[PDB]
């Protein structure tokens, strides 16, 4: 390697899993409940309707 | 009589639907629940 004290490509990988995990905690949510929409972080005209 | 039957009834048919589907979503939960467990374990191995 070159620079010893930073890893910017974990960082990288790291800034890769929360994205996945976000949709992750959405399924499990999603599992969990009878209910698709589940109080809607998302389009709120499902929820309305 | 018919008509205090007909007002407070059981109706088997619709209840018997809601109790299968609240077992199924209580068994879904539980799944659901022991996979979702394993999460925070693979921080072991990032350690040593």
């Amino acid at each position: 390697a070159q620079v010893i004290n930073t890893n910017s490509l974990s960082l990288i990988t790291q800034n890769n899993i929360n994205k996945n995990q976000s949709a992750l905690s959405s399924s499990i949510e999603r599992l969990s409940s009878g209910l698709r929409i589940n109080s809607a972080k998302d389009d709120a005209a499902g929820q309305a309707i | 009589s018919e008509a205090q039957s007909r007002i407070q009834d059981a109706d088997y048919a619709t209840e018997v639907s809601n109790m299968s589907k609240a077992q199924i979503i209580q068994q879904a939960g539980n799944s659901v629940l022991a996979k979702a467990n394993q999460v925070p374990q693979q921080v072991l191995s990032l350690l040593q």
